[PDB]
């Protein structure tokens, strides 16, 4: 679930916001990284979405 | 009494406001939880009860999840007004919404898990209501919290396969494939699999299953529903103590069993749609018991769906009255000759008959069942299907109609029913006894069954002049050359005539009826043919009706048309069974008395020394000549005797022989007590027949009550 | 850090491709880590305007739509009465 | 088995035996009328039945004949003693079963039609409280474009999905079942 | 094994004799009515008939085995009778037994049916809100028009960007997106929803209720769709 991610943040409802916020930005980034990954996948390992991740 | 106390402490409960007291709400909350373990918290005092709850803050979640857990306990049927109470507590805050205050999520899901408890006490929802329902509890289903315990709601209402829309599909895969839900693949996997129970295969559904799959782990954690055992074991005491054979324990454990069952086997393993016009239209599928038959009786809805409410229970299901489907669709319209039943029924015979079926031992049952508790149906079968027409087109199937329908029916018009029957029997004895077809049991079996409705009819005035005229047209056919014989006798029909000839034997000995005797006296056409039959039993039933018709025919004179027939029944089966004396007398059995001197002559028999008296006796007759013989047996047995007498027939020749070759022991002992002439052996034989264990009791009856020599039994 | 993750982004793989489950998801762990740590020295509402610096986002509607994608539904309307 | 096949024969002949034997009764019995009269074949019912008790009456004194001069003094090793033994003990060992099965047969039937009568008098008071409860009226039976009639049906039903989502999802704690 | 041989034979020459008899009657009876022939020749019988029933005919001989076929096809036949008959009454016993169980457990329910009918009609009549909803389809619609109608109007309308209430434009512009929607537009988008009216796309998109896929022509816009709670597919 999600609050997994949440409770994998800091290792208050506006803070429970902001926490969930930075869960959702977290799985979408690494959901990003894993598209990247794709698409490098049919060009031709996952690293070459963690170094032009460097933004 | 007691409600008005609960109604006051839920009262109490409610306006306890802008007072914070210390520890009278704790005081109240005491008195709430003994009260409603007592008596069962009627819905009303329910609703209010989780209106209290939901809205009010004044106690804290915990203490309001410990009294929806061990509090709300109806005692009655969930009205649909509570329901709606709690579907409007149940969500979070929204744009909309933002300044209603939410309700704690722990609260929630014990309200529907409370839900999921008492669901066999849910009401009947009006077909239409359904339809909005089991939208609401699918929508309801969609928040994570309330979603392990909405999982069995929208299983257990997921009845009807007409509830599997796919829009349905659609939510649920969605949300199983959603990532923050931790929950959702082993619910919309169970609703999947109950989903495909309801719709056969449908490939959507078990493309779907495989999509969200789960590791058959946290699969079985789900199918397995734990229902608080101490919160049902609590419900049903109240149940039963509050409403008697309306939720009986028995029945309310059964049902729980039954839901959780369902939802357990999920992994193991309805015609069209017509535009339900009313709101409140309860269909009759959904009734689940008889309360609620009762209570939206006004309302029911019997669908077109007969050859599913006729062809094929303490549980409280869908399928609980689906015995009295039929008798609850002959009550909501009145028995008109168009009801589902009856055609059905109808239907069925005529594809019974012509092969078009392939069990009819399945179907003849569901027939017999609905007809022989229906005259109007009964009495239009026997129009129909009881006829020669269809009794050349199945005659084996005509034989459990008329063993199912006959033996219970009166007719509306007694005129003209008996010519058919006359018509109905005749037609069945030329077609049964047919060349080539010499007999099966056919027209005795049928015969039999109309002698078991002439009962039905002679019961009940007003018919026995009717009943007891087919009796006679009846005894007229069943004994017959062809079917009623000496030497070939296929003893069917002389079985079939003992039944016939006790329906006068019970009406003769019954007093206080209007018939005249000339429907009780058989006539010496066809009395006379059982007289000189062969078979022992025959002979017992037609001396238990000449002695069961006496008190019948004192109160006529002497020079009466059937009392001088009737006392020439007895004047000679009297000397044709005890004192042999056929020769000297005159017409024995309407044949003269010479005839039977000139048979004696060129019948050959070894000795001579009593050859007329040889066999005229009860111990000499064809019928009980072996008999006799079986009767001296068992006697020597229980007396055991020690000369065994060495032969069996008895007649004044074998009798003399053994008398002279054991004459030293017969006087002294040896042998039956008061046997020294062959009379006391005919006496004793009899006083041993007239015994009530053997079916010839009445010969030894009869003799004793009329010869007037061995009265003194 | 495995069958959680594993979990998560099950929508996301089952459309375009399964896996290359081979040294990956260790790799994949280590640079959770890192992102994590990045997240929250960018954190030491505005929020979404840091948020839309690094996702492609560019506005609220699409937050909002990623919040409809990854929470479940009662935690959809908490974010949706709180960036709107 | 050849003794079994023996018998078969024995009771096959036997049987055309018989037939034969009555069949001759009757046509001597016949053929002594058609002599004294010369073509007297009508005889009424009531004589037609004399004359099968009659043969009845013969067919009695012949076979109580064989008893006597076969069971009297009992051989108990001849082959036809010893099949009358074995014939005359099995005929009526059902005597007892049979008669017990017609009291078990009509006393079935006394159950059946009680629970008729308790039928009949259960459903006329049940048709009679069915008609006295308020019937609710059919609605306006119209036939308009069945086509139409189909679009509408479902076009009302998406009004009650989307009714039922935008009342769930946002607020509105007034529900209710009547959409 | 030759005695009962012997017996077959005998048995076989009475048979024969007895057949033989019975040709030589028939014959003499179809002679006797030859001379007769005149019409259909049916008469009754001048009481000679009394003096039939005084004397028998056929006489059997002395190794005649007819006292013991007599015996034999009777004893056995109505063994063999007695023992189908006691089948097919016990075959009858059976299912009476099950259908008198079936029908009076039918007779119970219905007499509590019964019970609770005449306590439903003690406590109707007097004022049980007996007034339901039949409308017709297009009634039907109607109904459900005005009920979302007065939806939008009471609730959805008045709580939606609600800074100046100004309800009656917001409240005609939230209904005409209803009805695009509900009447499959196949051309509404998210641009259709003012900024005013976009919570309406948030709540349709909460509810798992559309689907907001693009309309594969212009990556920029997305065509919005209600499911379609009227296509029932295979499932």
């Amino acid at each position: 679930s999600l609050d997994a991610e949440e409770n994998k943040l800091e290792d208050s409802s506006q803070e429970y916001n902001k926490k969930l916020l930075l869960a959702c930005g977290f799985q979408a980034i690494l959901r990003k990284i894993l598209l990247d990954a794709r698409t490098r996948a049919t060009a031709e390992h996952i690293e070459a979405a963690t170094q032009a991740f460097l933004d | 009494a007691m409600s008005l106390i609960l109604d006051d402490i839920i009262l109490s409960l409610t306006n306890a406001n802008e007072r914070t007291p210390p520890q009278a709400l704790k005081t109240t909350l005491s008195l709430l939880y003994e009260k409603s373990k007592q008596y069962g918290l009627s819905s009303p005092q329910l609703q209010a009860l989780v209106r209290l709850l939901c809205e009010t803050s004044i106690i804290d979640t915990v203490t309001k999840v410990y009294i929806v857990e061990n509090c709300f306990l109806p005692d009655g049927y969930l009205t649909k007004e509570l329901l709606l109470e709690i579907i409007n507590h149940l969500g979070t805050p929204t744009v909309f919404s933002r300044y209603r205050i939410q309700t704690p999520p722990v609260l929630q899901s014990a309200l529907c898990k409370w839900l999921v408890h008492v669901y066999f006490l849910f009401p009947v929802h009006s077909e239409r209501e359904h339809n909005i329902s089991s939208s609401i509890w699918l929508h309801l289903w969609q928040f994570s919290f309330l979603q392990k315990w909405i999982t069995p709601l929208v299983i257990w209402q997921a009845t009807t396969p007409v509830d599997v829309k796919p829009w349905k599909l659609s939510i649920i895969k969605r949300c199983a494939m959603h990532p923050g839900y931790r929950d959702a693949p082993g619910s919309a996997t169970l609703i999947l699999q109950r989903f495909q129970c309801l719709v056969g295969a449908s490939s959507q559904i078990t493309e779907s299953i495989i999509t969200i799959n789960c590791n058959r782990k946290t699969l079985k954690s789900h199918r397995n529903l734990k229902l608080d055992a101490h919160f049902l074991s609590i419900l049903k005491r109240i149940l039963s103590r509050a409403h008697p054979a309306n939720f009986p324990a028995d029945t309310v454990q059964n049902t729980i069993d039954m839901y959780l069952s369902e939802i357990h086997q999920l992994g193991a393993d309805q015609s069209l749609p017509e535009y339900v016009p009313s709101d409140s239209t309860v269909s009759l599928w959904d009734v689940t018991s008889l309360e609620q038959l009762a209570q939206n009786w006004p309302q029911l809805h019997i669908p077109n769906d007969v050859d599913y409410m006729m062809k094929p229970r303490k549980v409280m299901s869908r399928d609980s009255l689906k015995h009295l489907y039929s008798s609850i669709i002959l009550i909501k319209n009145s028995r008109d000759e168009s009801s589902s039943p009856y055609e059905w029924c109808i239907w069925q015979l005529k594809r019974c008959f012509a092969h078009q079926i392939e069990t009819p031992q399945e179907v003849i049952p569901i027939i017999i069942s609905v007809s022989s508790m229906d005259n109007k149906l009964s009495s239009r079968i026997i129009q129909t299907f009881c006829n020669l027409k269809y009794l050349k087109l199945d005659e084996l199937t005509l034989k459990k109609v008329c063993g199912g329908i006959l033996p219970l029916w009166k007719p509306e018009l007694i005129s003209g029913t008996r010519e058919f029957f006359v018509k109905f029997m005749a037609s069945i004895f030329m077609w049964s006894t047919r060349d080539g077809h010499d007999n099966n049991c056919t027209f005795s079996e049928t015969c039999f069954y109309v002698l078991q409705m002439i009962t039905n009819w002679v019961l009940d005035d007003k018919l026995i002049a009717l009943g007891l005229t087919l009796l006679h047209d009846m005894q007229s056919l069943l004994t017959l050359d062809k079917i009623f014989n000496n030497a070939t006798s296929n003893r069917f029909s002389t079985m079939a005539f003992i039944s016939s000839l006790d329906i006068l034997t019970q009406l003769s000995k019954q007093t206080k009826s209007d018939y005249a005797i000339q429907y009780l006296i058989v006539g010496p056409d066809i009395m006379n043919k059982v007289f000189s039959s062969d078979d022992p039993l025959l002979l017992s039933a037609a001396c238990r009706y000449l002695v069961a018709t006496k008190n019948k025919l004192m109160q006529y004179p002497s020079t009466n048309k059937f009392v001088r027939m009737q006392n020439q029944y007895i004047m000679d089966l009297t000397n044709y069974l005890y004192r042999n004396k056929v020769l000297s007398s005159k017409s024995l059995f309407g044949v003269s008395p010479d005839f039977f001197k000139q048979i004696l002559e060129n019948l050959y028999i070894p000795t001579a020394d009593f050859k007329n008296a040889k066999f005229f006796t009860i111990t000499g007759i064809p019928a009980l000549s072996y008999i006799c013989i079986i009767i001296l047996r068992r006697l020597e047995t229980a007396e055991n005797t020690k000369i065994k007498f060495t032969s069996g027939i008895i007649n004044e020749e074998t009798f003399n022989n053994f008398f002279r070759v054991h004459h030293d022991e017969i006087g002294q002992h040896g042998w039956i007590k008061g046997v020294n002439n062959i009379h006391d052996l005919r006496v004793k034989i009899l006083m041993h027949l007239s015994n009530t264990a053997n079916p010839y009791r009445d010969i030894a009856a009869f003799l004793f009550t009329y010869l007037k020599s061995l009265s003194k039994y | 850090q495995i069958m959680d993750l594993k979990h998560l982004t099950r929508q996301f793989l089952n459309e375009n491709r399964i896996i290359l489950p081979k040294q990956t998801w260790s790799t994949i762990q280590e640079e959770s880590l890192n992102i994590m740590d990045f997240l929250k020295q960018k954190i030491g509402q505005e929020l979404v305007d840091s948020f839309i610096d690094m996702g492609i986002i560019n506005n609220v509607d699409d937050m909002f739509e990623l919040a409809h994608e990854l929470l479940p539904l009662e935690l959809q309307s908490r974010i949706e009465s709180y960036l709107f | 088995n050849s003794s079994e096949k023996q018998w078969e024969r024995i009771q096959q002949l036997e049987k055309e035996h018989v037939e034969v034997y009555r069949e001759l009764l009757i046509t001597l019995d016949r053929l002594y009328l058609i002599r004294k009269h010369n073509h007297a074949v009508i005889l009424s019912h009531t004589q037609q039945r004399l004359l099968e008790i009659r043969h009845q009456l013969q067919i009695n004194l012949e076979k109580t004949a064989l008893l006597i001069r076969l069971l009297e003094k009992p051989d108990n090793t001849n082959v036809l003693f010893t099949k009358l033994q074995n014939l005359l003990e099995e005929s009526n060992s059902l005597d007892y079963e049979l008669l017990q099965s017609l009291g078990a047969q009509s006393s079935l039937h006394k159950q059946l039609i009680e629970s008729r009568a308790e039928r009949d008098e259960l459903m006329s008071k049940l048709i009679e409280l069915s008609s006295k409860f308020p019937k609710p009226t059919i609605p306006p039976d119209d036939s308009d474009t069945a086509g139409k009639q189909v679009e509408v049906e479902k076009e009302n039903e998406t009004i009650q999905e989307l009714m039922i989502a935008l009342q769930i999802h946002s607020g509105y704690t007034n529900i209710s079942y009547t959409i | 094994k030759d005695v009962l041989d012997v017996y077959i034979k005998n048995l076989e020459n009475q048979i024969g004799n007895k057949r033989y008899f019975l040709k030589q009657a028939q014959g003499a009876i179809d002679e006797i009515t030859k001379r007769s022939l005149d019409t259909e020749g049916k008469p009754v019988n001048s009481e000679v008939f009394t003096e039939l029933l005084r004397k028998p005919m056929f006489f059997s001989e002395r190794a005649d085995p007819i006292g013991f076929s007599l015996t034999s096809n009777f004893l056995s036949l109505r063994a063999q009778s007695s023992s189908e008959w006691l089948s097919l009454m016990n075959d009858q016993s059976v299912d009476q037994k099950a259908m008198l169980l079936l029908q009076n457990n039918i007779n119970s329910d219905l007499k509590e049916l019964l019970r609770k009918l005449q306590h439903q009609m003690t406590i109707m009549d007097s004022k049980k809100q007996d007034h339901a909803h039949i409308r017709t389809r297009k009634a039907r619609n109607k109904e459900l028009w005005d009920s979302l109608a007065d939806f939008l109007k009471g609730y959805l309308v008045p709580n939606l960007d609600d800074n100046d209430e100004s309800i009656d434009s917001l409240t005609n512009e939230v209904m005409l997106l209803m009805k695009r929607l509900i009447e499959h537009d196949l051309n509404l988008t998210l641009n259709d929803f003012s900024s005013k009216t976009i919570p309406i796309y948030r709540l349709l998109l909460r509810a798992n209720i559309i689907t907001v896929i693009e309309g594969s022509t212009n990556p920029g816009t997305k065509y919005i769709k209600l499911i379609d709670f009227n296509e029932t597919s295979l499932t």
